[PDB]
Protein backbone atom coordinates (compact mmCIF):
# COMPACT_ATOMS: atom_id res chain seq x y z
CA UNK A 1 0.00 0.00 0.00
CA UNK A 2 1.22 3.97 -0.73
CA UNK A 3 0.68 6.72 1.31
CA UNK A 4 2.01 10.70 1.54
CA UNK A 5 5.15 12.12 2.24
CA UNK A 6 3.55 15.06 3.37
CA UNK A 7 6.78 17.14 3.77
CA UNK A 8 7.92 14.75 7.06
CA UNK A 9 11.45 13.56 6.21
CA UNK A 10 13.61 16.41 6.61
CA UNK A 11 16.71 16.25 9.01
CA UNK A 12 19.69 18.38 10.09
CA UNK A 13 22.10 18.29 7.17
CA UNK A 14 25.33 19.74 8.64
CA UNK A 15 26.68 19.84 12.03
CA UNK A 16 26.65 24.00 12.18
CA UNK A 17 24.35 26.00 14.73
CA UNK A 18 22.73 28.03 11.71
CA UNK A 19 19.75 30.50 13.30
CA UNK A 20 17.34 32.92 11.79
CA UNK A 21 18.85 32.53 8.46
CA UNK A 22 17.47 30.60 4.91
CA UNK A 23 19.94 28.22 4.19
CA UNK A 24 20.38 26.25 0.66
CA UNK A 25 21.17 22.84 1.17
CA UNK A 26 22.25 19.80 -1.16
CA UNK A 27 21.58 16.24 -0.24
CA UNK A 28 19.79 13.21 -0.02
CA UNK A 29 16.59 13.74 1.22
CA UNK A 30 12.96 12.26 0.92
CA UNK A 31 10.96 14.30 -2.08
CA UNK A 32 8.29 16.31 -0.85
CA UNK A 33 4.69 14.59 -1.58
CA UNK A 34 6.26 11.61 -2.05
CA UNK A 35 4.70 8.34 -2.20
CA UNK A 36 5.55 5.94 0.20
CA UNK A 37 4.74 2.46 1.24
CA UNK A 38 2.97 0.99 3.88
CA UNK A 39 2.42 -2.11 5.35
CA UNK A 40 -0.66 -2.53 7.12
CA UNK A 41 5.31 -12.36 7.10
CA UNK A 42 8.22 -10.39 6.89
CA UNK A 43 9.68 -8.19 3.54
CA UNK A 44 12.95 -7.66 2.98
CA UNK A 45 13.16 -4.02 1.59
CA UNK A 46 15.81 -2.41 -1.50
CA UNK A 47 18.33 0.25 0.68
CA UNK A 48 17.77 2.54 -2.68
CA UNK A 49 20.07 5.99 -2.06
CA UNK A 50 19.21 5.91 1.57
CA UNK A 51 15.83 5.30 3.39
CA UNK A 52 13.27 7.12 5.60
CA UNK A 53 11.51 4.82 8.22
CA UNK A 54 8.60 5.06 10.59
CA UNK A 55 6.21 3.55 12.76
CA UNK A 56 3.36 4.31 15.05
CA UNK A 57 3.21 2.07 18.14
CA UNK A 58 4.67 2.32 21.31
CA UNK A 59 4.39 -1.24 22.74
CA UNK A 60 7.91 -1.83 21.16
CA UNK A 61 6.40 -5.09 18.34
CA UNK A 62 9.64 -3.41 16.38
CA UNK A 63 13.13 -4.18 17.94
CA UNK A 64 15.39 -3.39 15.34
CA UNK A 65 17.09 -3.67 11.46
CA UNK A 66 19.53 -5.45 9.52
CA UNK A 67 21.56 -3.81 6.11
CA UNK A 68 23.84 -5.70 4.00
CA UNK A 69 24.36 -7.28 0.32
CA UNK A 70 22.64 -10.80 1.71
CA UNK A 71 22.42 -11.11 5.33
CA UNK A 72 23.29 -14.45 5.40
CA UNK A 73 26.81 -14.45 7.29
CA UNK A 74 28.75 -14.63 3.14
CA UNK A 75 29.38 -10.95 4.25
CA UNK A 76 29.04 -8.57 7.25
CA UNK A 77 26.38 -6.70 7.75
CA UNK A 78 25.03 -4.45 9.96
CA UNK A 79 22.78 -5.25 12.97
CA UNK A 80 20.82 -2.44 14.88
CA UNK A 81 18.91 -3.95 17.60
CA UNK A 82 17.05 -2.70 21.36
CA UNK A 83 16.39 -4.73 24.28
CA UNK A 84 15.27 -4.49 27.87
CA UNK A 85 18.23 -2.43 29.02
CA UNK A 86 20.39 -1.14 26.23
CA UNK A 87 20.42 0.23 22.33
CA UNK A 88 23.02 -2.03 21.03
CA UNK A 89 24.50 -2.24 17.43
CA UNK A 90 27.35 -3.69 15.63
CA UNK A 91 28.75 -5.40 12.56
CA UNK A 92 29.01 -8.47 12.50
CA UNK A 93 28.49 -11.95 10.12
CA UNK A 94 24.71 -12.72 11.32
CA UNK A 95 23.34 -16.20 9.88
CA UNK A 96 20.15 -14.38 10.26
CA UNK A 97 16.83 -16.05 10.20
CA UNK A 98 14.58 -16.11 7.52
CA UNK A 99 12.13 -14.26 10.26
CA UNK A 100 14.33 -12.07 12.11
CA UNK A 101 12.35 -11.81 15.39
CA UNK A 102 13.90 -11.59 19.56
CA UNK A 103 16.22 -15.43 17.98
CA UNK A 104 17.56 -12.96 14.91
CA UNK A 105 20.40 -15.15 14.17
CA UNK A 106 21.53 -18.75 14.41
CA UNK A 107 25.02 -18.02 14.46
CA UNK A 108 27.80 -15.67 13.82
CA UNK A 109 31.11 -15.77 11.99
CA UNK A 110 33.22 -12.43 12.75
CA UNK A 111 32.69 -8.94 14.15
CA UNK A 112 34.13 -5.19 14.19
CA UNK A 113 31.80 -3.46 16.54
CA UNK A 114 29.72 -3.43 19.33
CA UNK A 115 27.95 0.30 20.50
CA UNK A 116 25.64 0.44 22.83
CA UNK A 117 23.82 3.07 25.09
CA UNK A 118 4.30 8.00 19.53
CA UNK A 119 5.43 8.39 15.37
CA UNK A 120 8.71 7.38 15.31
CA UNK A 121 11.15 8.78 12.65
CA UNK A 122 14.31 7.42 11.08
CA UNK A 123 16.36 8.48 8.49
CA UNK A 124 19.43 6.29 6.91
CA UNK A 125 22.11 7.60 5.58
CA UNK A 126 25.59 5.96 4.05
CA UNK A 127 28.37 8.10 2.91
CA UNK A 128 32.14 7.37 2.68
CA UNK A 129 30.83 4.46 4.77
CA UNK A 130 29.45 6.29 7.24
CA UNK A 131 26.40 5.32 8.69
CA UNK A 132 24.11 8.13 10.01
CA UNK A 133 20.73 8.02 11.81
CA UNK A 134 18.94 10.69 12.60
CA UNK A 135 15.28 10.11 14.34
CA UNK A 136 12.71 12.02 16.48
CA UNK A 137 9.53 11.26 18.04
CA UNK A 138 6.30 12.78 17.65
CA UNK A 139 2.60 12.73 18.69
CA UNK A 140 0.16 11.91 16.61
CA UNK A 141 -4.01 11.30 16.11
CA UNK A 142 -4.15 8.37 13.60
CA UNK A 143 -2.61 5.41 12.27
CA UNK A 144 -3.27 4.77 8.53
CA UNK A 145 -1.32 7.77 7.29
CA UNK A 146 1.36 9.92 8.38
CA UNK A 147 0.63 13.41 9.99
CA UNK A 148 0.32 16.85 8.79
CA UNK A 149 2.99 19.55 9.73
CA UNK A 150 6.88 19.91 9.45
CA UNK A 151 9.00 17.32 11.58
CA UNK A 152 13.17 17.78 11.41
CA UNK A 153 14.89 14.41 12.78
CA UNK A 154 17.95 15.59 14.81
CA UNK A 155 20.85 13.22 14.40
CA UNK A 156 20.99 9.99 16.74
CA UNK A 157 24.21 8.33 16.00
CA UNK A 158 27.02 8.37 13.07
CA UNK A 159 28.84 5.30 12.49
CA UNK A 160 32.47 4.97 10.64
CA UNK A 161 31.41 1.38 9.22
CA UNK A 162 32.18 1.25 6.05
CA UNK A 163 30.12 -1.96 4.55
CA UNK A 164 28.30 -2.10 1.43
CA UNK A 165 24.54 -1.73 2.27
CA UNK A 166 21.64 -3.02 -0.73
CA UNK A 167 19.17 -4.87 1.35
CA UNK A 168 17.44 -4.63 4.52
CA UNK A 169 14.88 -5.89 7.33
CA UNK A 170 12.74 -4.81 10.35
CA UNK A 171 12.70 -7.25 13.78
CA UNK A 172 9.67 -8.30 15.28
CA UNK A 173 8.91 -9.92 18.52
CA UNK A 174 6.73 -12.55 19.03
CA UNK A 175 2.16 -0.79 11.26
CA UNK A 176 5.29 0.87 9.62
CA UNK A 177 5.85 3.15 6.55
CA UNK A 178 9.32 3.36 4.33
CA UNK A 179 10.60 5.76 1.38
CA UNK A 180 13.54 6.71 -0.18
CA UNK A 181 15.96 9.32 -0.58
CA UNK A 182 16.83 10.98 -3.72
CA UNK A 183 19.67 14.22 -4.19
CA UNK A 184 17.35 17.33 -3.50
CA UNK A 185 17.90 20.74 -3.04
CA UNK A 186 15.90 21.79 -0.20
CA UNK A 187 16.14 25.52 1.15
CA UNK A 188 15.76 25.01 5.41
CA UNK A 189 13.86 28.11 7.41
CA UNK A 190 16.61 27.94 10.66
CA UNK A 191 14.43 30.00 13.58
CA UNK A 192 16.12 31.79 16.15
CA UNK A 193 16.50 29.26 18.54
CA UNK A 194 18.64 26.89 15.37
CA UNK A 195 16.06 24.61 14.51
CA UNK A 196 14.76 23.68 10.90
CA UNK A 197 10.83 24.84 11.05
CA UNK A 198 9.80 24.67 7.19
CA UNK A 199 11.59 24.17 4.33
CA UNK A 200 10.93 24.00 0.19
CA UNK A 201 11.82 21.27 -1.90
CA UNK A 202 13.24 23.42 -4.62
CA UNK A 203 12.71 20.69 -7.65
CA UNK A 204 8.83 20.11 -6.39
CA UNK A 205 7.03 22.45 -8.39
CA UNK B 1 44.54 34.07 19.20
CA UNK B 2 42.86 31.01 19.05
CA UNK B 3 43.25 27.86 17.92
CA UNK B 4 39.93 25.38 18.44
CA UNK B 5 40.16 21.56 16.99
CA UNK B 6 42.06 23.82 13.68
CA UNK B 7 39.72 26.25 14.22
CA UNK B 8 42.21 29.31 14.20
CA UNK B 9 41.18 32.71 13.97
CA UNK B 10 41.43 36.27 16.24
CA UNK B 11 38.10 37.70 18.43
CA UNK B 12 36.83 38.17 21.57
CA UNK B 13 35.59 34.92 22.75
CA UNK B 14 32.27 35.55 24.82
CA UNK B 15 29.95 33.22 27.00
CA UNK B 16 27.54 32.46 23.93
CA UNK B 17 23.62 31.92 24.79
CA UNK B 18 23.26 30.32 21.52
CA UNK B 19 21.57 26.63 22.04
CA UNK B 20 23.63 24.66 20.28
CA UNK B 21 21.92 21.13 19.94
CA UNK B 22 24.49 18.63 21.40
CA UNK B 23 26.05 17.32 18.34
CA UNK B 24 27.27 20.77 16.71
CA UNK B 25 30.77 21.72 17.09
CA UNK B 26 30.44 24.96 15.53
CA UNK B 27 28.58 27.83 14.10
CA UNK B 28 28.58 29.82 11.09
CA UNK B 29 28.35 33.52 9.60
CA UNK B 30 26.64 34.12 5.98
CA UNK B 31 29.93 34.77 4.96
CA UNK B 32 30.93 31.29 6.50
CA UNK B 33 33.14 32.69 8.95
CA UNK B 34 32.39 30.53 12.02
CA UNK B 35 30.43 32.63 14.47
CA UNK B 36 30.03 30.47 17.68
CA UNK B 37 32.35 27.64 19.12
CA UNK B 38 32.01 24.95 21.39
CA UNK B 39 35.04 24.40 23.66
CA UNK B 40 36.43 21.20 23.43
CA UNK B 41 36.88 19.83 26.71
CA UNK B 42 34.55 22.52 28.59
CA UNK B 43 31.71 21.87 25.82
CA UNK B 44 30.11 25.22 26.69
CA UNK B 45 29.38 27.03 23.75
CA UNK B 46 31.37 30.49 23.05
CA UNK B 47 30.86 33.68 20.31
CA UNK B 48 33.57 34.61 17.96
CA UNK B 49 32.43 38.32 17.80
C1 LIG C 1 27.74 -3.75 -3.20
O1 LIG C 1 26.94 -4.97 -3.26
C2 LIG C 1 26.36 -5.30 -4.53
C3 LIG C 1 25.55 -6.56 -4.33
O2 LIG C 1 24.44 -6.33 -3.47
C4 LIG C 1 27.46 -5.45 -5.57
O3 LIG C 1 26.86 -5.73 -6.84
C5 LIG C 1 27.44 -6.83 -7.59
O4 LIG C 1 28.74 -6.51 -8.12
C6 LIG C 1 29.36 -7.56 -8.87
C7 LIG C 1 30.72 -7.06 -9.31
O5 LIG C 1 31.53 -6.71 -8.19
C8 LIG C 1 28.47 -7.96 -10.05
O6 LIG C 1 29.06 -9.07 -10.73
C9 LIG C 1 27.08 -8.34 -9.56
O7 LIG C 1 26.24 -8.60 -10.67
C10 LIG C 1 26.49 -7.20 -8.73
N1 LIG C 1 25.18 -7.57 -8.23
C11 LIG C 1 24.08 -6.84 -8.42
C12 LIG C 1 22.81 -7.39 -7.83
O8 LIG C 1 24.10 -5.78 -9.03
C13 LIG C 1 28.24 -4.14 -5.65
O9 LIG C 1 29.29 -4.26 -6.61
C14 LIG C 1 28.84 -3.78 -4.29
N2 LIG C 1 29.54 -2.51 -4.37
C15 LIG C 1 30.66 -2.24 -3.70
C16 LIG C 1 31.25 -0.88 -3.91
O10 LIG C 1 31.17 -3.06 -2.95
C1 LIG D 1 21.26 -6.01 25.71
O1 LIG D 1 22.38 -6.24 24.85
C2 LIG D 1 23.66 -6.05 25.49
C3 LIG D 1 24.72 -6.38 24.47
O2 LIG D 1 24.84 -5.37 23.48
C4 LIG D 1 23.79 -6.91 26.76
O3 LIG D 1 24.92 -6.43 27.47
C5 LIG D 1 25.84 -7.42 27.99
O4 LIG D 1 25.34 -8.07 29.17
C6 LIG D 1 26.23 -9.03 29.77
C7 LIG D 1 25.50 -9.64 30.94
O5 LIG D 1 24.31 -10.29 30.53
C8 LIG D 1 27.53 -8.33 30.17
O6 LIG D 1 28.43 -9.29 30.71
C9 LIG D 1 28.15 -7.66 28.95
O7 LIG D 1 29.32 -6.95 29.35
C10 LIG D 1 27.16 -6.70 28.31
N1 LIG D 1 27.73 -6.12 27.10
C11 LIG D 1 27.70 -4.81 26.83
C12 LIG D 1 28.35 -4.39 25.54
O8 LIG D 1 27.18 -4.00 27.58
C13 LIG D 1 22.55 -6.82 27.65
O9 LIG D 1 22.62 -7.82 28.67
C14 LIG D 1 21.29 -7.02 26.83
N2 LIG D 1 20.10 -6.90 27.67
C15 LIG D 1 19.06 -7.74 27.60
C16 LIG D 1 17.93 -7.46 28.54
O10 LIG D 1 19.03 -8.67 26.81
C1 LIG E 1 36.29 -13.61 9.02
O1 LIG E 1 36.24 -13.00 7.69
C2 LIG E 1 37.40 -13.22 6.88
C3 LIG E 1 37.17 -12.49 5.57
O2 LIG E 1 37.07 -11.08 5.78
C4 LIG E 1 37.63 -14.72 6.69
O3 LIG E 1 38.83 -14.90 5.93
C5 LIG E 1 38.77 -15.86 4.86
O4 LIG E 1 38.88 -17.20 5.37
C6 LIG E 1 38.86 -18.25 4.39
C7 LIG E 1 38.93 -19.56 5.15
O5 LIG E 1 37.82 -19.72 6.02
C8 LIG E 1 40.01 -18.06 3.42
O6 LIG E 1 39.95 -19.07 2.41
C9 LIG E 1 39.91 -16.68 2.78
O7 LIG E 1 41.03 -16.49 1.91
C10 LIG E 1 39.90 -15.60 3.84
N1 LIG E 1 39.75 -14.29 3.22
C11 LIG E 1 40.64 -13.30 3.33
C12 LIG E 1 40.32 -12.04 2.59
O8 LIG E 1 41.66 -13.43 4.00
C13 LIG E 1 37.75 -15.39 8.06
O9 LIG E 1 37.94 -16.79 7.91
C14 LIG E 1 36.48 -15.12 8.87
N2 LIG E 1 36.56 -15.76 10.17
C15 LIG E 1 36.03 -16.95 10.44
C16 LIG E 1 36.22 -17.46 11.84
O10 LIG E 1 35.41 -17.59 9.59
C1 LIG F 1 13.03 29.54 21.52
O1 LIG F 1 13.28 29.11 22.89
C2 LIG F 1 12.56 29.84 23.90
C3 LIG F 1 13.04 29.33 25.24
O2 LIG F 1 14.43 29.57 25.42
C4 LIG F 1 11.07 29.65 23.68
O3 LIG F 1 10.33 30.36 24.67
C5 LIG F 1 9.72 29.53 25.70
O4 LIG F 1 8.61 28.74 25.21
C6 LIG F 1 7.99 27.90 26.20
C7 LIG F 1 6.85 27.18 25.52
O5 LIG F 1 7.31 26.31 24.50
C8 LIG F 1 7.52 28.73 27.40
O6 LIG F 1 7.06 27.85 28.43
C9 LIG F 1 8.65 29.60 27.94
O7 LIG F 1 8.16 30.45 28.97
C10 LIG F 1 9.24 30.44 26.82
N1 LIG F 1 10.32 31.27 27.32
C11 LIG F 1 10.45 32.57 27.04
C12 LIG F 1 11.62 33.27 27.65
O8 LIG F 1 9.64 33.16 26.32
C13 LIG F 1 10.72 30.20 22.30
O9 LIG F 1 9.33 30.03 22.05
C14 LIG F 1 11.52 29.48 21.21
N2 LIG F 1 11.24 30.10 19.92
C15 LIG F 1 10.58 29.49 18.93
C16 LIG F 1 10.35 30.31 17.69
O10 LIG F 1 10.17 28.34 19.04
C1 LIG G 1 2.07 5.56 -5.88
O1 LIG G 1 3.04 4.75 -6.56
C2 LIG G 1 2.57 3.51 -7.10
C3 LIG G 1 3.74 2.90 -7.83
O2 LIG G 1 4.96 3.14 -7.15
C4 LIG G 1 1.36 3.74 -8.00
O3 LIG G 1 0.79 2.47 -8.31
C5 LIG G 1 0.31 4.62 -7.33
O4 LIG G 1 -0.73 4.92 -8.24
C6 LIG G 1 0.96 5.91 -6.84
N1 LIG G 1 -0.03 6.76 -6.19
C7 LIG G 1 -0.22 8.05 -6.50
C8 LIG G 1 -1.28 8.76 -5.73
O5 LIG G 1 0.44 8.61 -7.37
C1 LIG H 1 39.00 16.13 29.73
O1 LIG H 1 39.27 17.24 30.64
C2 LIG H 1 38.16 17.64 31.44
C3 LIG H 1 38.60 18.85 32.24
O2 LIG H 1 38.88 19.96 31.40
C4 LIG H 1 37.72 16.47 32.31
O3 LIG H 1 36.57 16.86 33.06
C5 LIG H 1 37.40 15.25 31.46
O4 LIG H 1 37.09 14.15 32.31
C6 LIG H 1 38.57 14.90 30.53
N1 LIG H 1 38.18 13.83 29.62
C7 LIG H 1 38.15 12.54 29.97
C8 LIG H 1 37.73 11.58 28.90
O5 LIG H 1 38.44 12.16 31.10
Amino acid sequence: AYTNSFTRGVYYPDKVFRSSVLHSTQDLFLPFFSNVTWFHDNPVLPFNDGVYFASTEKSNIIRGWIFGTTLDSKTQSLLIVNNATNVVIKVCEFQFCNYPFLRVYSSANNCTFEYVSNLSEFVFKNIDGYFKIYSKHTPINLVRDLPQGFSALEPLVDLPIGINITRFQTLLALAYYVGYLQPRTFLLKYNENGTITDAVDCALD
Amino acid sequence: NFNFNGLTGTGVLTESNKKFLPFQQFGRDIADTTDAVRDPQTLEILDIT
